[PDB]
């Protein structure tokens, strides 16, 4: 993904204020809550019977931290996301068989979580830059499909 | 479908929006035009700059249509009947675009209602906007 | 929505399928498993080889559900009520998958009914399968 | 896209029996008929009021021939579709602003048209190989978006 100097500035500046222990778990939990079919992938995580059960699930909080780590990594290698997610792509694509549309959904939920956490700070231009980033990550993750 | 709880969540969250409905409507549009450039092709006669009175005025219209949908959530097909014809027959809006606007609406609410945008309400709103979207494109399927 | 003409087209085309309904059902499944490998994750207990009696038997089940939908096309929600719960709550089938099966069903009919698969009937069938898909995933939105 | 020797054989063998003056017009017409919003892109083509008006439209038949030509070209350069559609991508993406989901829809309609024309010959394995091809073409055409 190609971000303008002012865009990379907006993204990174925001990503620095991000609560790594929070955000990640919130995004994955909201995905499982908002798009129920995704739960079929984390049955081993325990009880995902209710939103409070999902959001309070430590396995969810923990995996979320991992997911957010992948995004930071993608943030550092925007010039080469395909190479950066090659292993993750193989995982989600060849092993888990997750439909690519779901990588897009997680990216958007992540956008919603950032807006919720940053409020006014998450202006339209800033969201625009982040949409480009999650768009790139989703494509990179799906690259093992094409 | 929209469960009794979903209906309650939507009514409550929208109730919080209050008088800022028109403002949030304009904001979601602006967010959509910026994040998803393809959507701009539908508004040639519109100046899509930041202070655009055209976008300000249109956001009010979008907000009022959603208010109508919330007020008649159990008979949206009838209530939104005219808007479907507009977007489908006359405008030929690509169905994909309703998801982009929906997302931008959810993002705008998340940015303005921290206390209300809980995972539960978030899920209710998504289903609601998904239902509004289904009606507006019903003149397709 | 499903117009009076659409209803007529679907009833006529399905009428042509006749006794081969079960066969075409098995064929669409096989086409889906081959063209879209991800769909196979839902059938671990199934031998998905070409002569599989499991796929043969399941195609009959899918065909019968569509026959039910055609026979009660004006009250599909009620008629298919049980299948929605199955696919949504119990199976957690990704919504995207209904479009892949739908496409494979259209491809199977096109391959078996040259005379009937006109652009008009093709459009009617697409809307019909889109309506069946909406019901089967309604326990989502 | 990577096709197995037996897959490329299936595809090419079929593509040779293809009616270039027919197939192309049939695919584009069915797209405009089945997915009405796509008509907003060909208003200059005249009357697309009815399916018979759409299928009988000479502009539709003519453009279809062009579209099919692009596919044959993609067929010859499967090892480099991105480079092969770079100009077309710029056209549909930067100029027309066609949503990528529609490239997918046209590819599938094309699959339906081939099944309709070839009947039994269009076996599941053959369709499987063609789905891979249209999947590649759609991604290549969208490449100017990512
Ligand atoms: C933006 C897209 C996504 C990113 C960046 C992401 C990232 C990750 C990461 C970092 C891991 C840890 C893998 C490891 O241990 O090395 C993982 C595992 C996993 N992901 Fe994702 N993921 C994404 C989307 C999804 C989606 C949408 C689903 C399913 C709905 C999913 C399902 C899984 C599963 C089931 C695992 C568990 C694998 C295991 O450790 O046994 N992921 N993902
Ligand atoms: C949540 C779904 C949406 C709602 C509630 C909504 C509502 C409205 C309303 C109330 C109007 C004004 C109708 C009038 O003037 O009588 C309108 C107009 C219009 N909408 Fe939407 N809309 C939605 C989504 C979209 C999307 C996704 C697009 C395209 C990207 C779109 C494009 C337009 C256009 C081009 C007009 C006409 C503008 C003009 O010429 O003044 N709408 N919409
Ligand atoms: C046109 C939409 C579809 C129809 C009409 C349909 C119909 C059916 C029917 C009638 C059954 C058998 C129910 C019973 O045994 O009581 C069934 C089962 C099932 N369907 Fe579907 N189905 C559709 C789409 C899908 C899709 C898209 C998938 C997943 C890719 C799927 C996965 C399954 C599974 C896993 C079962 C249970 C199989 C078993 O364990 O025996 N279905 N479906
Ligand atoms: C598989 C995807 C597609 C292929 C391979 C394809 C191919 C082509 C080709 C070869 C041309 C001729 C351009 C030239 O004169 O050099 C063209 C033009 C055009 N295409 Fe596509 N196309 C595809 C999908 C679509 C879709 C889905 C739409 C819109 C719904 C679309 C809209 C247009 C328009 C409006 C033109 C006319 C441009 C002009 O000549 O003024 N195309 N396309």
């Amino acid at each position: 993904v190609h971000l303008t100097p002012k865009e990379k500035s907006a993204v990174t500046a925001l990503w620095g204020k991000v609560n790594v222990d929070e955000v990640g778990g919130e995004a994955l939990g909201r995905l499982l809550v908002v798009y129920p079919w995704t739960q079929r992938f984390f049955e081993s995580f325990g009880d995902l019977s209710t939103p409070d059960a999902v959001m309070g699930n430590p396995k969810v909080k923990a995996h979320g931290k991992k997911v957010l780590g992948a995004f930071s990594d993608g943030l550092a290698h925007l010039d080469n996301l395909k190479g950066t997610f090659a292993t993750l792509s193989e995982l989600h694509c060849d092993k888990l068989h997750v439909d690519p549309e779901n990588f897009r959904l997680l990216g958007n939920v992540l956008v919603c979580v950032l807006a919720h956490h940053f409020g006014k700070e998450f202006t339209p231009p800033v969201q625009a830059a982040y949409q480009k980033v999650v768009a790139g990550v989703a494509n990179a993750l799906a690259h093992k499909y094409h | 479908v929209l469960s009794p709880a979903d209906k309650t969540n939507v009514k409550a969250a929208w109730g919080k929006v209050g008088a800022h409905a028109g403002e949030y409507g304009a904001e979601a549009l602006e967010r959509m035009f910026l994040s998803f450039p393809t959507t701009k092709t539908y508004f040639p006669h519109f100046d899509l700059s930041h202070g655009s009175a055209q976008v300000k005025g249109h956001g009010k219209k979008v907000a009022d249509a959603l208010t109508n949908a919330v007020a008649h959530v159990d008979d949206m097909p009838n209530a939104l009947s005219a808007l479907s014809d507009l977007h489908a027959h006359k405008l030929r809006v690509d169905p994909v675009n309703f998801k982009l606007l929906s997302h931008c609406l959810l993002v705008t609410l998340a940015a303005h209602l921290p206390a209300e945008f809980t995972p539960a309400v978030h899920a209710s709103l998504d289903k609601f906007l998904a239902s509004v979207s289904t009606v507006l494109t019903s003149k397709y399927r």
